[PDB]
RNA sequence: CCUGUCAAACUCCAAACUUACAGACGCCGUUUGACGCGGGGAUUCCGGUGCGCGGGGUA
RNA sequence: AGUGCAAGAGCAAAAGAUAGCUUGACAGUGUUCUUCCCAACGAGGAACGCUGACGCGAAAGCGUGGUCUAGCGAACCAAUU
RNA sequence: UUAGGCGGCCACAGCGGUGGGGUUGCCUCCCGUACCCAUCCCGAACACGGAAGAUAAGCCCACCAGCGUUCCGGGGAGUACUGGAGUGCGCGAGCCUCUGGGAAACCCGGUUCGCCGCCACC
């Protein structure tokens, strides 16, 4: 039963919601690897009115990339509980966003016959904070 | 103006608001009389059925209407009683006030469908029938012959 | 789902097993449709037709029924993939079958990819095929060669136990050769 | 009608239930007829093309030969002899 | 098997429900004529329901009708035992009012007009802006009904 | 949750009925030639009324 | 939701969005429907072909302008190819 | 069909939920990036190579009706509406009779947790 049904952390989002850049430099060192522009959707007040347009970047982290840099994110963040997703993830932080859960997710992120996963199949709050907390650190 | 022109159900339903502009306000003042607070717990139900289709304009209702709880003040104002117009008037009606030329009227007022034996009032009161005589002067102020008709009240 | 006027799409659209708009548009060559499906282990290839109550299969080959004509490699690569072309495109001759128009559902039509080897195999069967031959692999990637250099950079057998330990895209054309001639089934 | 138009008044024979809503399966959009068979002509609202007038909807003629993938069905308008270029998507066979 | 009487005329009569008459071959008021009892006839006479007199007759009855107002295909000759037995398969009136009956021929196949040109009701008849159930004379009658009017019209 | 109402330009529904084609019966046509084709000659393009369904209008 | 614009209709591994590439908004010539139900009538419109040349795609295929129904103009004369 | 591929009809198949199943035909998840190929950044996906592990997802099998849907019984209802007819009624609006058709809502009880086709396969 178990071993397919433990945690595990899927990509680790680090993007920077600038409202117009330079900050790529940065990102692409606290992370290791180049950063993505974040064009912006509809037209707004705070001058931001082009559609298409770099205003911030991202950067998406799997496996020992993801780890490597979370033995450092986390440590530098204290938040825990509320401060969770529904689903089991959580986001902290310039932002840090982890997303978590378990084995066959690929059935729902493939191109045939794909699937939804199963509510019972999806990770909880806190399934995620034992998961985690039992990695370096402590809950709440 | 008079219902002559306006009673009668031969033309067609009318009532888009989303095509239609300008239609009066209703002068019926409410829907809900007596204590509306409390729900048709009564041992006694009368109603005031209409015996033929037609048209009644918010005009009439409101009449109808005042003439008939203005009268229930036969029980008091807080009295133990429950009154109930069912109809809305949703029918808009129109008058062409040139000749016959370009004569789609102009809106002038709203008016009720009812159907021959629908109840248009319905009235909730215990062994205390002031209610039959409020109808008596309702039907009086709308087109049609009615029937008061009693539902739950073996009580005679 | 939700109430009556709900639309509910077509089960093999809900199973995300059939893209229906690429369907009509192989349906419209008229011609059989040469299905190229591949599975973790394996590669299925089939000629399909279209019949009063759904398809026919006229003629098909899955990389497993491989073996029995000496292939002792696994089944999820390259060479697999071509000769279970060729195995499908000869079994398709014999049911008079000579024109077909490649089908590879949800995949993708990658250069060099095993769907394009599938139909590499079925056109040499003799099946005559719309396609294009530089979107298709090298020949020598098709043998498997990709996957004996592969070994070469050993220090542990690429396949455990199985066969060989250099493996063998010798043992490929063995194996094509003995398809072109002959033999049961075919 | 307030206008001439191909789609004048065709609200309803040209929408589709709710349930209907969508993609048409390509099976029919395929089906092959022979010259002589009796086709239902009506229009699928899903399907944009190989369309007929709408005027035709409910007609029943006779395939008679056909043009590119479209058929050429020979019907009878009142009382007078009409060809229709049509795809099968819009066509059935009777009986 | 119907016996089909014509009662109101052509003039007004919506023309759709005349050409019915006229496919029953009855193209007169007081006309009649024998209809089997199908699907397709039975439509036929529901149509014309209102300006005409049906029912089954009885054996009797039918048999008073034919030798009284019975006509060959062509000409005055009386239709009587013995040109039933000169002319057709049965031997006499009797048998071919039971085949009609039993709807196992026709009037036509017998060489005879499809129409018995009955004469007015003597007494005259119940009425027609009624149906019977009403105490008028159109519509469906019972087989008493029928013979009645059948009768009076002999 | 409970409770009071509606739609020519609303529809989860849904007739009677109208309508394409085909078969069957009926009727009709093969000396009264139907169905149809080609040609000659028109008149006619102020209409009205009853009933059913209407739209406008107090009528 | 979006799909340039009325209204109604169509569309979800798309007819919408993003990206890239491209010029089929191509020349010639037709079939058919519409314009004008039935039922004759022009310009105009559309559907569906073919011949030629192309674009994209692995390919089936798609592209006869814009998802569909409005956005149109005779003879004479002039200019233009 | 002790798990597969392509489909037809396109909810009777949807939504939600329970139980069961794999040294192997198998499908998966899974493991992994030298290659073909790939991410406007990530072998996530796509593509390729492969079996250390697992049946927890998916999937297949058995089942549940609470919601949605399909069809049926009984009731609503031969009601509403309606094609044909009337020197029937009514000041009229309209109604009635005869004849031929005939609903929707809703309630109660069943049904439905897909059916079928081709191919392959201890
Ligand atoms: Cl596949
Ligand atoms: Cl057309
Ligand atoms: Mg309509
Ligand atoms: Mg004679
Ligand atoms: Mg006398
Ligand atoms: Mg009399
Ligand atoms: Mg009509
Ligand atoms: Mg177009
Ligand atoms: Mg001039
Ligand atoms: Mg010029
Ligand atoms: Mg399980
Ligand atoms: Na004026
Ligand atoms: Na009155
Ligand atoms: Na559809
Ligand atoms: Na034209
Ligand atoms: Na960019
Ligand atoms: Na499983």
């Amino acid at each position: 039963f178990h071993e397919m049904r433990e945690p595990r952390i899927e990509k680790v989002v680090v993007h920077m919601g600038i409202g117009h850049a330079n900050a790529e430099d940065i990102l692409g060192e606290i992370t290791g690897q180049m950063p993505v522009r974040t064009k912006a959707k509809r037209t707004v007040g705070e001058f931001d009115i082009r559609e298409g347009d770099p205003i911030g970047a991202k950067v998406t982290l799997r496996d020992e990339m993801a780890e490597e840099f979370l033995q450092t994110a986390l440590p530098l963040a204290e938040l825990a509980t509320s401060q969770f997703d529904d689903t089991g993830n959580f986001s902290f932080g310039l932002d840090v966003t982890v997303n978590l859960v378990r084995p066959g997710y690929r059935v729902a992120k493939r191109d045939k016959a794909s699937r939804s996963i199963p509510t019972k199949h999806r990770l909880n709050p806190a399934d995620a904070v034992a998961f985690i907390e039992s990695t370096y650190d402590v809950e709440v | 103006k008079p219902g002559a022109m306006y009673r009668n159900s031969s033309k067609p339903a009318y009532t888009r608001r989303e095509y239609i502009s300008g239609i009066p306000g209703k002068k019926i003042a409410q829907f809900d009389m007596g204590n509306n607070g409390a729900g048709p717990t009564y041992p006694a139900q009368v109603e005031l059925v209409v015996e033929k289709p037609v048209q009644i304009r918010h005009n009439a209702l409101e009449a109808a209407r005042v003439a008939a709880n203005r009268y229930v003040q036969n029980s008091g104002a807080a009295a133990n009683y429950k009154f109930r117009i069912r109809k809305f008037p949703f029918h808009v009606i129109r008058e062409n006030k040139d000749g016959m030329r370009a004569p789609f009227g102009k809106p002038v007022g709203t008016a009720a469908r009812v159907h021959g034996a629908n109840h248009i009032f319905i009235a909730w009161v215990n062994p205390d029938p002031n209610v039959e005589e409020a109808w008596r002067r309702a039907k009086m102020k709308v087109t049609p012959t009615i029937n008061i008709d009693s539902s739950p009240a073996g009580n005679a | 789902a939700t109430g009556p006027r709900y639309k509910v799409p077509m089960r093999r659209r809900r199973e995300a097993r059939t893209d229906y708009h690429q369907r009509l548009r192989l349906l419209k060559s008229g011609k059989p449709r040469l299905v190229a499906r591949k599975s973790n282990k394996h590669v299925r290839a089939q000629l399909v037709t279209l019949g009063p109550n759904g398809d026919d299969t006229l003629a098909s080959a899955h990389s497993s029924d491989l073996a029995e004509y000496g292939w002792e490699a696994p089944t999820g690569n390259m060479p697999s993939a071509y000769l279970t072309g060729l195995l499908a495109g000869l079994r398709a001759q014999e049911a008079g079958v000579e024109e077909a128009v490649l089908d590879i559902g949800l995949n993708s039509p990658t250069p060099g990819s095993k769907v394009f080897a599938i139909q590499e195999g079925a056109i040499d069967a003799g099946l005559d095929i719309p396609h294009n031959d530089d979107v298709l692999a090298d020949w020598q990637r098709t043998r498997g060669a990709h996957i004996a250099e592969y070994d070469e950079q050993l220090e542990e057998p690429l396949y455990s136990g199985d066969f060989d330990a250099a493996d063998l895209p010798e043992h490929f054309d063995e194996l094509r050769e003995t398809l072109l001639d002959g033999d049961i089934e075919l | 009608p307030s206008s001439n138009g191909p789609l004048e008044g065709t609200r309803g024979k040209l929408k589709n239930k709710p349930r209907d809503r969508g993609t048409s399966p390509p099976q029919r959009a395929v089906e092959e007829f022979d010259d002589g068979e009796k086709v239902h002509l009506k229009i699928d609202p899903s399907v944009p093309n190989g369309r007929f007038h709408p005027r035709f909807d409910g007609q029943t003629g006779t395939v008679e030969g056909k043009q590119g993938d479209a058929y050429k069905v020979d019907i009878v308008d009142g009382g007078k002899e009409k060809t229709i270029i049509v795809t099968a998507a819009h066509l059935r066979r009777q009986e | 098997m119907h016996a089909l009487v014509q009662l109101r005329g052509e003039v007004n009569m919506h023309t759709d429900i005349q050409d019915t008459l006229e496919m029953l071959n009855i193209h007169h008021v007081n006309h009649c004529t024998l209809v089997p009892e199908t699907d397709a006839y039975r439509g036929m006479v529901a149509k014309v329901n209102d300006f005409v007199a049906f029912g089954e007759p009885s054996q009797e009855t039918l048999e008073t009708v034919l030798a009284t107002r019975a006509e060959p295909l062509e000409g005055d000759a009386d239709v009587d035992d013995e040109w039933v037995a000169e002319h057709t398969d049965y031997d006499d009136i009797s048998g071919l009012a039971f085949a009609l009956l039993s709807e196992e021929t026709t009037l036509r196949e017998q060489g005879l007009s499809p129409t018995l040109r009955l004469h007015p009701p003597r007494g005259g008849h119940d009425g027609v802006k009624h149906p019977v159930k009403e105490g008028g004379q159109l519509g469906k009658h019972d087989t008493e009904g029928i013979d009645d009017l059948l009768e009076a019209m002999r």
